């Protein structure tokens, strides 16, 4: 499921701002 | 009317914008209790004001770290903008000052935690829950955009939840007062409008796209474009194909299709009717915008509280002694702070 795919990704924690 | 309230809000802002407060406190007036979060170039700490007993959140910005991320103007914008604005859904900057090592921004303490944390824990919000938060962002941007400010960093990590379940928008590190177009590639990858990724030059409409990402994340429990690396994310945004969960109502899909719109002649918020294209959408039919501004709508969620300087709605971070160097660092860079 998309949910399960998210939960398993490395991007579920607080997400850093980028610049460039 | 909004028009007339915004008029008088502008006059209020410009006075402060032109004549900014500077150096209205000092480190030793505050007792430092706990770290509530950490960022590129510093931390935010719960502190207690010694002579009032008032609790605050104190953002400490390492000047040297700021300089090496090339964020000097960005940091001057933040403090310049935050002392000048005034709206229910924006953090309140009470004090600011600096020392040899750091900048400091002392803001009203918001005890209920970040949206991010409650959203990850429970999974997703119901559409009515998600709508109650969205409305508040809709109004905040109508405010900011009216002062020619672009916010540039909407995401649950940046929305603090107060005692009454209402939002405070925190972190103006990328907010900027600009009338024309601007170019800086900044924000957070999942939230970037396609025109930012493509280095076209862009405007306030990137904030309306970011609102589409947030409404979607709040209701689905994950964002419309995710992958393990940023580059992977940018490809998905530039394709721009969105799939919606089977549980999204018709109205929500339709509001989102108009926010997450690559075509700027077509993006809601950005058209001739401006924000009324959003406020009068069917998904917001139940919303009373005035009661929302007034804070008289009952919050769908009240964070749990236990007392004045309680921090359980925030995560735990490793503490670090605040060192102030005996030499002044980056004096001229931060003169106006
Ligand atoms: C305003 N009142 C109040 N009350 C309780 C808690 C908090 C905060 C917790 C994390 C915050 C933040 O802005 N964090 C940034 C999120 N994008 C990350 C960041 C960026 C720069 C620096 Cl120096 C520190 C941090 Cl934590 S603000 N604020």
């Amino acid at each position: 499921t998309t949910y399960a795919d998210f939960i398993a990704s490395g991007r579920t924690g607080r997400r850093n701002a980028i610049h460039d | 009317s909004v028009k007339e309230f915004l008029a008088k809000a502008k006059e209020d802002f410009l006075k402060k914008w032109e004549t900014p407060s500077q150096n209205t406190a000092q480190l030793d007036q505050f007792d430092r209790i706990k770290t509530l979060g950490t960022g590129s170039f510093g931390r935010v700490m719960l502190v207690k004001h010694k002579e009032s007993g008032n609790h605050y959140a104190m953002k400490i910005l390492d000047k040297q770290k700021v300089v090496k991320l090339k964020q000097i103007e960005h940091t001057l914008n933040e403090k310049r903008i935050l002392q000048a604005v005034n709206f229910p859904f924006l953090v309140k900057l009470e004090f600011s000052f600096k020392d040899n090592s750091n900048l400091y921004m002392v803001m009203e303490y918001v005890a209920g935690g970040e949206m991010f944390s409650h959203l990850r824990r429970i999974g997703r919000f119901s559409e009515p829950h998600a709508r109650f938060y969205a409305a508040q962002i809709v109004l905040t941007f109508e405010y900011l955009h009216s002062l020619d400010l672009i916010y540039r960093d909407l995401k649950p990590e940046n929305l603090l939840i107060d005692e009454q379940g209402y939002i405070q928008v925190t972190d103006f590190g990328f907010a900027k007062r600009v009338k024309g177009r601007t170019w800086t590639l900044c924000g957070t990858p999942e939230y970037l409008a396609p025109e930012i990724i493509l280095s076209k030059g862009y405007n306030k409409a990137v904030d309306w796209w970011a609102l589409g990402v947030l409404i979607y994340e709040m209701a689905a429990g994950y964002p419309p474009f995710f992958a393990d690396q940023p580059i992977q994310i940018y490809e998905k945004i530039v394709s721009g194909k969105v799939r919606f969960p089977s549980h999204f109502s018709s109205d929500l899909k339709d509001l989102l299709r108009n926010l997450l719109q690559v075509d700027l002649t077509k993006r809601f918020g950005n058209l001739k009717n401006g924000v009324n294209d959003i406020k009068n959408h069917k998904w917001f039919a139940t919303t009373d915008w005035i009661a929302i501004y007034q804070r008289k709508v009952e919050a769908p969620f009240i964070p749990k509280f236990k007392g004045p300087g309680d921090t359980s709605n925030f995560d735990d971070y490793e503490e670090e002694e605040i060192r102030v160097s005996i030499n002044e660092k980056c004096g001229k860079e931060f003169t106006e702070f």
